[PDB]
RNA sequence: UAGGAUAGGGGCCUACCAUGGUGGUGACGGGUGACGGAGAAUUAGGGUUCGAUUCCGGAGAGGGAGCCUGAGAAACGGCUACCACAUCCAAGGAAGGCAGCAGGCGCGCAAAUUACCCAAUCCUGACACGGGGAGGUAGUGACAAUAAAUAACAAUACCGGGCGCAUUAGUGUCUGGUAAUUGGAAUGAGUACAAUCUAAAUCCCUUAACGAGGAUCCAUUGGAGGGCAAGUCUGGUGCCAGCAGCCGCGGUAAUUCCAGCUCCAAUAGCGUAUAUUUAAGUUGUUGCAGUUAAAAAGCUCGUAGUUGGACCUUGGGCCGG
């Protein structure tokens, strides 16, 4: 038939804050913002629903008995899925620290902080900036988003994209001015 | 003294506990049908036509001239005092014209310290009251 | 229903309601003759095979239990499977036996029953073969989660008002009984067709 | 792929076929990269194609539904080649045959088509004496 | 009433008062809370008294503790019969978080909490072991 | 008693203060990028920290 | 019990006949933005609240009754009648129902264009082939929500806080920033050949030529007594003016006012109101209290209702895996 519109469902918690200002949570919050170089809090709430979320997903199994039709085959899920991503490291596999995990997992395998991580940028907030440069990528085509979210399968891809300099032909506008008032002008 | 616990003895706890929700506010708001004995209907704004500036004295320990203006809202024929917050507003509300009206935040009720006053100005003139004293927006003329 | 069947085939893009050119240069036969008809009622079995240069299905079961086709052999589209859904009982020979897209076939085969299957061709409705609902004979389950299963019957339960359940031994997991009109019988030992995994 | 010039291929890619037989023609994608350049075009794409699929014409052939995502460097439509140009026109929707060429699209208005047919069912005769009936009758 | 609770609520202020048993009469899901006590070694004795000729049946608990630790540190009910409130295998409230057990009148008996989950059959508690 | 009051005296205090228009300085960058210094300030070299932390003072 | 009716049983109605039916397990009556449901919000859970909504089933189509045709309508963009409304006229008569779609008025706190198409979703027709404001199409739209621009990085300059150095003076090095200075880069906020795309167009898409010196291509709304994150600032007001859900402040050196500064803090979003969920175990099933705080009926009998002991073909023994 002719289709419906669109639900959607929460995306984020700032539920989190039982006190809006809380000087140890504005610190501890800030740090995390700081080091992995989000702009704001709201960007770290909605990392902080993901984790709530996968994380309420796997206590249900592993409360229920061992060799439960659920808990095994929806198992097999639980865990690769965590895997496949590079949020869980193997060894780490022992579905105890599915349960436990950290906020801090997630950050680490965005794009962003691999560009940092890989040299390049000399400061987080220029790893922010270099994505937007059009610098760097998995395939060809520009990845201006620092939230993609890496595999740890195309974090072996990153180089640089096929347009911007150092990887290949246009410089952009800056040096395009200043070269054409150097020949022609004299500067 | 302990609740019955028991196979039928369910309808017990069931009728008794529709009762006690009466004595909690929100719960007794709709039972009742207070917020229709209150001057709204159970609107989020509701508009008057100034009657009156009044110059109601403040309570107790406070001493001022807190300066509201009765309002005589459009629907019902209830008249009621609503507060102009601000340096000035006396002036910029008027008699005659149409005002905005909201709740305090005390969910229905007098204030406290002003007697009688539900309800505090949102807008005069459809300019936006924060504006005007502000001095960020002039009343439009008429 | 036909016109979902048909788009399965179709579906790269841009189809769809053109469906309606295909069908009126009758290019689509179902079962050897025209429909051309999306609100068609359709059920297992139903063979789909179009003019000439052509193909032939069998409709089978996704894990939803909804109709996708498989290829099947020009030799077995020439026969078709159908459940006997309803019957007009007995005396001078007169039986209607209805099937789930509407055929009628006549007169008898020295049994008759509802919930049995009669085996049919595609084009003339002559009888093949008649084939007993009986234990030990594999089944489809039509509906339900559990659709898309083929099993062996384990045994039939017969109740007061109606047989209730018909109990079927095997699954991809352990066994699980079903209501008649579910169970539509494709294989017996006198007859089988069943050569195929299936579904989920 | 795609013949050069100095500004680079533009790859000519297929992908996901089917031949279908009650279609009667050619169905496919076409992913095309655009490394370090813009849109292919419309003229393009149906001039180089041609030749190797040896329909040998841009006439019969269209291409459409360009969309893409962020980040550019590629670009994804849908394209096919026909058996025929009387075959095609049968099976294809009537937006692709305008923009190609094979049609006109005709511009209506609503008040003037309806109204129109309602006038022909309420006069019987020639009725041509109603109107001077009227004059005599003010 | 059904007696049960009164069993577990005696039991543990017994505890307090550090003596060796308090004797009672038993009924028949009274009973069964002592046998299973038997199993998970609360009691590694236990003996029915005077269930022969008498007006009622009882029994002289053996109890442990007046060693060092206690075994049973809580048992308190959890509703007698009488009642719907009921769990399933899959429903599961719990006290203590898997020291103790749940004790379950399930369909084929009495039996502890990993028996009838393991089972996959539903019942309804009696009380509660810490 | 008293609910008939004088009306005579509103707006007072801004009439007696001269009206002061905000001035032009440097200004901070805006939006995401005020967002960026924060953390930066507040735990490297940090502000100010007597009780809890401050910014704004002059005689304590 | 009988009959007529209708597709049919049928108090369905109607004759005769009997005198019943139903209720504390709340019937009967009243109220209800009381459609019902799938579902929604919010709650760990348990629940609470909600259900006008592109679906599913029914009702109605100005209010009411009655009926034709037909497979089927007790139809309403059919009729027929009355009532209520408004419309037109050469005033005799006549036509008609936007709780369909645009549009307009009124109402109110409150809700958009008198554009276009049958190409897709799907239907209907004598019919591949037509038609369908269903539906799509574009506009408007911070109900909501998503992706995430407004600048980054080096150098350099003081200022640090490091560190190796610091012996010995020092500052010095990775750099945190306070630097409207600087330096070359780079990108899209913008702009625009080309063609794409949509029914046809616009957009999405792009991509030649373009597009930043921070004052410009410049973010905002709230807050700084407590609750509540962040001044005992500066100037002024002085129980005045205001602030203040609540507790409170203002009677002249007010961290609570009013401006400025500075700071905090969410950030293309934030305030405010009403309803509602949580908190609230203030609804106590999960999960309450009643000596003295709100709260055992004067007492007993005692029902509907709940609740209720034990023996009770149950217990034991053997092997197999």
């Amino acid at each position: 038939m002719p289709r419906a519109p669109r639900t959607y469902s929460k995306t984020y918690s700032t539920k989190k804050p039982r006190r809006p200002y809380e000087k140890e949570r504005l610190d501890a919050e800030l740090k995390l913002v700081g080091e992995y170089g989000l702009r704001c809090k709201r960007e770290l709430w909605r990392v902080q629903y993901a984790l709530s979320r996968i994380r309420n997903n796997a206590r249900h199994l592993l409360t229920l008995d061992e060799k439960n039709p659920r808990r095994i085959f929806e198992g097999e899920a639980l865990l690769r899925r965590m895997n496949r991503y590079g949020l869980l490291a193997d060894g780490q596999n022992k579905l105890d620290y599915v349960l436990a995990l950290t906020v801090e997992n997630f950050l680490a395998r965005r794009l962003q902080t691999l560009v940092f991580k890989a040299g390049m940028a000399k400061s987080i907030h220029h790893a922010r900036v270099l994505i937007r440069q059009r610098h760097i990528r998995v395939g060809r085509q520009i990845v201006n988003i620092p939230s993609f979210m890496v595999r740890v399968e195309s974090e072996k891809h990153i180089d640089f994209s096929l347009t911007s300099p150092f990887g290949g032909g246009p410089p952009g506008r800056v040096k395009r001015k200043n070269q054409k008032k150097a020949s022609g002008g004299g500067g | 003294m302990g609740k019955t616990r028991g196979m039928g003895a369910g309808r017990k706890l069931k009728t008794h506990r529709r009762n006690q929700r009466w004595a909690d506010k929100a719960y007794k708001k709709s039972h009742l049908g207070n917020e229709w004995k209150k001057p709204f209907a159970g609107s989020s704004h509701a508009k008057g036509i100034v009657l009156e500036k009044i110059g109601i004295e403040a309570k107790q320990p406070n001493s001022a001239i807190r300066k509201c203006a009765r309002v005589q809202l459009v629907k019902n024929g209830k008249k009621i005092a609503a507060f102009v917050p601000n340096d000035g507003c006396l002036n910029f509300i008027e008699e005659n014209d149409e005002v905005l009206i909201a709740g305090f935040g005390r969910k229905g009720h007098a204030v406290g310290d002003i007697p009688g006053v539900r309800f505090k100005v949102v807008k005069v003139s459809g300019v936006s009251l924060l504006a005007l004293f502000k001095e960020k927006k002039e009343k439009p003329r008429s | 229903p036909l016109i979902l069947i048909i788009r399965n085939r179709l579906k790269y893009a841009l189809t769809y309601r053109e469906v309606i050119s295909i069908l009126m240069q009758r290019h689509v036969l179902v079962d050897g003759k025209v429909r051309t008809d999306k609100t068609y009622p359709a059920g297992f079995m139903d063979v789909i095979s179009i003019p000439k240069t052509g193909e032939n299905y069998r409709l089978l079961y996704d894990t939803k239990g909804r109709f996708r086709l498989q290829s099947v052999k020009d030799e077995d589209a020439k026969f078709k499977l159908c459940k006997v859904r309803s019957v007009q009982f007995g005396q001078k020979g007169i039986p209607y036996l209805n099937t789930y897209d509407g055929r009628t076939i006549r007169y008898p085969d020295p049994i008759i029953k509802a919930n049995d299957t009669i085996k049919i061709d595609l084009e003339t409705n002559k009888i093949v073969d008649f084939i007993k609902f009986d234990v030990g004979n594999v089944v489809m389950v039509t509906g339900g989660r559990n659709t898309g299963r083929v099993g062996v019957i384990k045994n039939r339960e017969k109740h007061k008002g109606s047989f209730e359940t018909i109990h079927v031994e095997d699954a991809l997991g352990h066994q699980f009984a079903t209501r008649l009109g579910n169970v539509f019988t494709i294989g017996k030992g006198n007859k089988p067709w069943v050569s195929l995994p299936k579904g989920k | 792929m795609a013949d050069t010039k100095t500004a680079p291929a533009v790859t000519l890619r297929t992908r996901k076929f089917m031949t279908n037989r009650l279609l009667s023609r050619k169905q496919f994608v076409l992913e095309v990269l655009h490394p370090g350049r813009a849109n292919v075009s419309k003229a393009d794409l149906k001039e180089k194609l041609a030749k190797l699929y040896e329909v040998k014409d841009s006439n019969c052939i269209f291409v459409f539904k360009f969309r893409t995502h962020f980040g550019g460097g590629k670009s994804t439509g849908f394209g096919l080649i026909y058996d025929n140009l009387d075959a095609a026109k049968k099976y294809e929707p009537k937006y692709r045959l305008i923009r190609n060429g094979l049609a006109t699209k005709v511009e209506k208005s609503r008040k003037q088509m309806k109204e129109r047919k309602n006038r022909a069912k309420k006069i019987r005769g020639v009725k041509k004496t109603k109107a001077g009936d009227a004059g005599k009758k003010k | 009433m059904v007696r049960v609770s009164v069993l577990n609520d005696a039991l543990k202020t017994m505890y307090n008062a550090e003596k060796r048993g308090k004797r009672q009469v038993l009924i028949r899901p009274s009973s069964k809370v002592i046998i299973k006590f038997l199993i998970v070694m609360q009691k590694h004795g236990y003996i029915g008294e005077f269930e022969f000729v008498d007006d009622h049946r009882s029994g002289k608990i053996v109890v442990e503790l007046n060693g060092r630790l206690n075994k049973c540190g809580v048992i308190s009910p959890r509703f007698d019969v009488g009642v719907k409130e009921i769990e399933s295998w899959t429903a599961r409230l719990l006290p203590s978080r898997q020291f103790g057990y749940i004790v379950l009148t399930t369909s084929a008996g009495i039996m502890d909490h990993e028996e009838a989950r393991r089972k996959n059959v539903g019942g309804k508690v009696l009380g509660f072991f810490y | 008693g008293k609910v008939h009051g004088s009306l005579a005296r509103a707006g007072k205090v801004r009439g007696q203060t001269p009206k002061v228009a905000k001035q032009d300085k440097k200004k901070k960058p805006r939006g995401r990028a005020h967002k960026r210094m924060q953390y930066n300030r507040r735990f490297v070299t940090a502000v100010v920290g007597f009780g809890k932390k401050r910014g704004p003072n002059s005689s304590e």
